[PDB]
RNA sequence: CACUGACAGGGAACGUGAGCUGGGUUUAGACCGUCGUGAGACAGGUUGGUUUUACCCUACUUAGCUGGAAAUUGCGAGAAAAAGAUUAUCCGUGCAAAGCGGACGUCGGGUCGUUGGGCCUGGCGAGCGGUGGGUAGUACUUGGUACGCUCAUCACC
RNA sequence: UUAAUGAGAUUCCCUCUGUCCCGAGUUACUAUCUAGCGAAACGACAGUCAAGGGAACGGACUUGAAGGGCUAAGCGGGGA
RNA sequence: UAAGCCCAAUUAGUGAUUGCCCAUUAUUCCUUUGGUAAGGGCGGAAACAAAGGAGAAAGUGUAGCCCUUCCGAUGUAGAUGUGGCCUGGAGGUUAGGACGAAGCUUAUGGCGUGAGCCUAAGAUGGACCGGCCUCUAGUGCAGAUCUUGGUUGGCGUAGCAAAGAUCUAACGGAGAUAUACUCAACAUGCAACGUUGGAUACUGGAGCGGGGAAGGAUUUCGUGCCAACGGCACUCGUA
RNA sequence: AAGUUUGAAAAGCACUUUGGAAAGAGAGUGAAAUAGAACCUGAAGUCGUGACAAAGACAAUGGAAGUACCUCCAUUUCAAC
């Protein structure tokens, strides 16, 4: 007989199976549609999640109750060291899908990029790309590279560059990995020849995050969510908890199916892996693209807040540390923990909404300690509050004596 | 009185043990892994299994036993560290080595050519179940025979 | 597909030349789906190696909407408790033809699967089949002899592109390029063909006369 | 009774008890009414009244290892490849064009055999390069790479 | 009819609360992995489905659809 | 331009009346078996050494006297027949066995439609026993929630989770610090026992404290001892 | 419940060697030691091992007809045959 009352089913069947992601890096399954009238450009970038904070800004949304009013917005800080372009790949359209025509490698590859080809680099022979480097600049090698580029020009419809992260630039102590993360970044805009020209110019060169993205634009984020291991139906799917009197346990689904069909269906909630799934999140507004702290110290200083401070809160980001490189401040949250590498992608949805076209101007960035209830924005304010302490006085006595 | 005959008797050494009192299945797994090994490599393997740096691969008697990363060297996923079987097999290997030395052979050149673990006659005990039931609580000893030949 | 290094080393040791098995290439353009499928299935069971091209140009009798609805009714069939391992609904025209032939075969025996693996189906004519020899048709399964011309008919590619096939435009562009290239190559070699025709014409006079009379007897000169 | 856009109707062994619960029905105790001489009866009312087992196989959920196109074998040779002394005898560009633009050489020698024969190898030089040293001035997120000249070797030779 | 008494049946009220809205976090012992030890129940043969007929609800049969092999932890839809 | 429906046909206004596929059916051939079976032969025709042959029984039934000729052969319950098979004994009669009897084993062949029989080989066994006629019966197993004994997948699985707990050094013990080469040690002898000293904890006098009854009956004590038992362990023990 | 039914005879395995012992490896008695002690024979079932046959998933088994490979088996031929 029919179920007595109606409620929506628990969970989304389009995110099945709830298995662990094959990779730990966010990888863009698709890229934004290619527009041949636009200038050639890069469509993605790799960043590392540092932590979260919140900002204050005045809203410019006419017709809203917060129009010309200040709101507090939680934001995510993502460290964005420059990426290095080491290869070019071309794709040809076939009636069975895109097939990569070939690869053009840069003449010189970083040690970090070549570490990606080893499980134990420091005890290896470190011979990666050695034969290729010898062959590339000979007559036959130059001919082969020209031939591959000509094949790209004639047959390719998609041009992607091979880029890797720079973990030496990301001088992070909690990021343990030293082998660079490698990903393909599609080149959109212009003709195939213009894409080839841009990719050739970018070869063996750094790409900064502000070249790919601009402030107040939105972006897509590809990342893997935080892992939780095996979980029950209550947390994995959101099913209700059974009454207290239930024999053999109440954190269960009471009926996992009818008598017929005489088997469990794939639509029934079961225990299993929860978290560590790849997710593509849409319309993350870019509130700030900050420069490196070594170049511009006052990262978190606004026009409305003249306090000279960096984007790193007091005591550092918990479990991550300080942000030493360029960073992106995304509105809201992104899937994954701190230290996980993530892919910012140019948006694939239309960007014509009043919220997606709003110009963001920050008025305050919180840099108080994320350990405990932080109440000082800078160390200077804390010293103003406390004055000289016993340790400082002992220090000054040791100095003057 | 072995199931198999050595290729060259004068170059081989035999060792046997009956009613070992170790578990037959664990000993079956432990002794089978050294078949075809040099004697010294088998003894190193047993020492490293005692140290828990290498495992005994469990085949045919691995029903719902745990998975380990140390079974990968054997092409398996389930292995254990059965110390009683390991020490019993170490004693048996020492006896075979003593026989080889007394015959005049070189213990560093011997290769284990035959291992056979068979179930011995069982020993009977009891366990007490609910509702006044008495139920068998049995022990499964094993026979182990081996010979190794000089190469 | 990619040969093993063992196979290449053995071929080098044997030193034998390039070998191509006897394969019939069928141009399935303007062919009735079921009749071509039946003929091809029988020929596969008889041991023939068949490659079929331009499967997007197969024909089904009836309006395109009726056949779209038939395919969508086919797509409704799924294992409810697990759609994975349920019926697999292939949307490409070549896959549709392969499925039709497979349904006309004893697919659950070694003999039937041997027959099925002997069939290669393409949309359009790919480069590895363009220059392999003259393509054949099936006279008893051709549209101009099977359908009364008044009645509407469906082109398989048009139906497939609306039931989920993604490569309609890719196949169209590839076929445009292929026909342009083949037309260029056929406008060329015209001098060669005319030269051979005139060579035969002049040979008709340069050869001994009783041979010419023999050719005239059998309708050759 | 009250919200709501609406509070549609049904099936799945009258879905679903080794999923629960056990209020009801339907044991044994007991009370009432009626019936019966009685023991007792009542699809009449009332109160109290043990809810056992998965470690097997499938299904489902996740989680690992691993071969395989003659779906393990045949040696049983099919490219969503190139386009040529039958892919062999160079490389680009051009439309499977017309044409066009480029290729390191010298002097021997140690074998197998139309054509300035094929294969291998020595002596000199020449180049495009790799790997190090010496020395500039730059570029790049600024410790690490590259680029200019000059030696050293090494590979194509 | 009845004060008092009741592990007796019932209704309401104050207080109080994770009974619930609506679940979350933490602990010990398990499960889980290992060493040693080591059973039982059950066991025709065996175990992917749809529909058909059929002793009128098939794992075997017909016609189709699936199905590479072997494993660990769970689970209670089926094994009437 | 059916591979649908209704009519027609058999290579097509050409010259006559069988397109093709499939049965345990029909026809025919071979073989078996049984008849309400039908007949022939059976008084050895004559001749014939080794260095054409063999048989020929007056018969229900056999390896059926022999030959020829017809007809029928499925079948639950059930009946009957069988010079039909098999088992333990008894009268007889023929054999066999230490140069290997019964039992047991089999890719071990042969014969029989079959029940079965016989041979071969045991790198099996070590002392009985086979064939035929008759007599006799505690005379043939796949299943009875069959009886007894053994084995077995489940399965190294469920589990061995109440009563808070053990640590450390030394001594004892075979129970270790146990290694082929390369070699400082860790990455190759682990884990586990008893006693003593320290430490830590629990019982908390309605005690895992001292004594008795009932019940038990040597469990008491010392020495030795570790096969089995104390569901892990033991060098300890109410063994 | 249970034949102590080893062997003709205890001739019941001295001695060497490894092992703490149990035992093992040799040696020895015996016609036999898978006749080594509650030991004549030693079945079936189940299990171990070496060698070989292969083999997807059609549960397996099964019939009929072939074929590939093997065969410590049975016959028949090897010359005016
Ligand atoms: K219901
Ligand atoms: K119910
Ligand atoms: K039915
Ligand atoms: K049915
Ligand atoms: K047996
Ligand atoms: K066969
Ligand atoms: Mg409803
Ligand atoms: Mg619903
Ligand atoms: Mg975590
Ligand atoms: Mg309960
Ligand atoms: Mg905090
Ligand atoms: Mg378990
Ligand atoms: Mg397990
Ligand atoms: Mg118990
Ligand atoms: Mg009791
Ligand atoms: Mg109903
Ligand atoms: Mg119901
Ligand atoms: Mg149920
Ligand atoms: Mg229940
Ligand atoms: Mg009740
Ligand atoms: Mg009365
Ligand atoms: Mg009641
Ligand atoms: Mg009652
Ligand atoms: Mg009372
Ligand atoms: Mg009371
Ligand atoms: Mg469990
Ligand atoms: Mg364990
Ligand atoms: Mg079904
Ligand atoms: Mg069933
Ligand atoms: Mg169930
Ligand atoms: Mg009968
Ligand atoms: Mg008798
Ligand atoms: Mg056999
Ligand atoms: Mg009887
Ligand atoms: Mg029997
Ligand atoms: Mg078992
Ligand atoms: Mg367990
Ligand atoms: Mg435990
Ligand atoms: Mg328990
Ligand atoms: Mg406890
Ligand atoms: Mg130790
Ligand atoms: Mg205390
Ligand atoms: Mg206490
Ligand atoms: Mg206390
Ligand atoms: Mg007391
Ligand atoms: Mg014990
Ligand atoms: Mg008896
Ligand atoms: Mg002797
Ligand atoms: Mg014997
Ligand atoms: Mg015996
Ligand atoms: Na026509
Ligand atoms: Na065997």
């Amino acid at each position: 007989s029919h179920c007595k009352f109606e409620h929506p089913r628990h969970g989304h069947l389009g995110f099945l199976p709830r298995k662990r992601s094959r990779q730990i890096r966010g990888r863009a399954r698709a890229f934004p549609k290619d527009d041949a009238t636009q200038k050639p450009h890069l469509t993605s970038f790799m960043v590392f999640k540092a932590g979260m904070t919140h900002i204050v800004r005045d809203v410019d949304r006419p017709g809203s109750k917060v129009n010309k009013k200040e709101v507090v917005e939680p934001v995510t800080i993502l460290e964005a060291p420059p990426m290095v372009i080491v290869g070019i790949v071309g794709y040809r359209q076939t009636p069975v899908g895109l097939k990569t025509i070939g690869t053009v490698w840069a003449h010189h590859t970083s040690v970090e990029f070549r570490r990606r080809y080893y499980k134990n680099w420091k005890q290896s022979a470190q011979l990666a790309f050695s034969r290729q480097k010898q062959f590339a600049n000979t007559k036959e090698g130059k001919v082969a590279e020209a031939r591959t580029l000509n094949a790209f020009a004639k047959k390719a419809s998609v041009i992607r560059v091979i880029a890797h992260t720079q973990l030496r630039k990301l001088r992070n102590h909690r990021v343990g990995v030293k082998k660079a993360h490698v990903q393909e970044i599609q080149v959109n805009g212009g003709s195939v020849a213009a894409k080839i020209a841009l990719a050739k110019s970018l070869l063996e060169k750094e790409v900064r995050v502000d070249s790919v993205f601009q402030q107040s634009e939105a972006c897509d984020v590809c990342s893997v969510t935080k892992g939780h291991g095996t979980e029950g139906v209550v947390k994995r799917w959101g099913v209700a908890c059974l009454p207290r009197k239930t024999h053999r346990g109440l954190r269960k689904v009471a009926c996992i199916g009818a008598w017929h069909p005489a088997r469990v269906m794939y639509t029934v909630a079961r225990a299993g892996q929860h978290g560590y799934h790849h997710r593509t999140q849409l319309n993350k507004k870019i509130y700030q693209i900050g420069r490196s702290v070594a170049v511009e110290p006052n990262q978190a200083t606004t026009t409305y807040d003249l306090t000279a401070k960096t984007i790193t809160p007091m005591g550092g980001f918990v479990g991550y540390g300080t942000v030493r490189n360029d960073y992106v401040m995304l509105k809201g949250s992104v899937s994954g923990p701190r230290r996980r590498v993530m892919t910012l992608r140019r948006p694939m949805a239309p960007q014509t909404s009043r919220q997606l076209k709003e110009k963001i101007v920050l008025k305050f960035i919180d840099t108080s300690s994320k350990i405990g209830h932080g109440r000082f924005q800078t160390k200077k304010e804390k010293n103003q509050w406390f004055g000289p302490l016993k340790k400082d006085r002992i220090r000054r006595e040791e100095r003057l004596r | 009185h072995y199931s198999r005959k050595p290729q060259v008797s004068s170059k081989s050494a035999k060792a046997k043990v009956s009613d070992l009192r170790c578990h037959y299945k664990n000993t079956f797994e432990t002794a089978n892994v050294i078949n075809g090994m040099p004697l010294r490599k088998a003894q190193q393997l047993y020492r490293q299994v005692l140290a828990k740096t290498r495992c005994i691969p469990f085949k045919r008697y691995n029903g719902k036993i745990g998975r380990t990363a140390q079974a990968k060297e054997w092409g398996q996923t389930k292995g254990r560290w059965p110390r009683k079987s390991v020490v019993a097999m170490m004693s048996l290997l020492k006896n075979a080595e003593a026989n080889a030395i007394e015959k005049g052979l070189d213990p560093n050149q011997m290769v284990i050519k035959h291992v056979q673990v068979d179930q011995a006659a069982r020993m009977r005990r009891r366990t007490y179940r609910a509702h006044g039931r008495i139920t068998p609580y049995m022990c499964s000893p094993c026979h182990v025979q081996l010979f190794m030949s000089e190469k | 597909a990619f040969p093993s290094r063992k196979d290449a080393f053995r071929a080098q040791r044997k030193g034998a030349k390039k070998h191509r098995p006897e394969i019939i290439v069928i141009d399935l353009k303007d062919h009735v789906l079921g009749r071509a499928a039946a003929v091809v299935a029988k020929q596969l069971l008889l041991g023939k190696k068949i490659t079929v091209v331009r499967c997007e140009q197969l024909n089904i009798a009836g309006t395109e909407i009726r056949n779209k609805i038939k395919y969508l009714q086919y797509l409704r069939k799924r294992k409810l408790t697990n759609p994975t391992k349920g019926p697999f609904h292939h949307r490409a025209p070549s896959d549709v033809f392969v499925r039709t032939v497979r349904s006309m075969l004893p697919r659950y025996t070694k003999r039937g699967m041997k027959a099925l693996n002997s069939l290669v189906a393409y949309e359009g004519i790919p480069p590895n089949v363009v220059r392999t020899g003259g393509r054949v048709v099936i006279p008893r399964a051709q549209r101009h002899v099977c359908y009364r011309s008044e009645r509407p008919y469906t082109v398989l590619g048009n139906m497939c592109k609306h039931v989920g096939w993604k490569y309609s435009d890719v196949v169209a562009n590839l076929e445009k390029a292929r026909v342009e290239k083949a037309s260029r190559h056929h406008e060329k070699q015209a001098k060669l063909r005319d030269a051979w025709k005139s060579a035969r014409k002049e040979a008709l006079a340069k050869m001994p006369k009783h041979n010419v009379e023999v050719l005239k007897k059998f309708g050759y000169a």
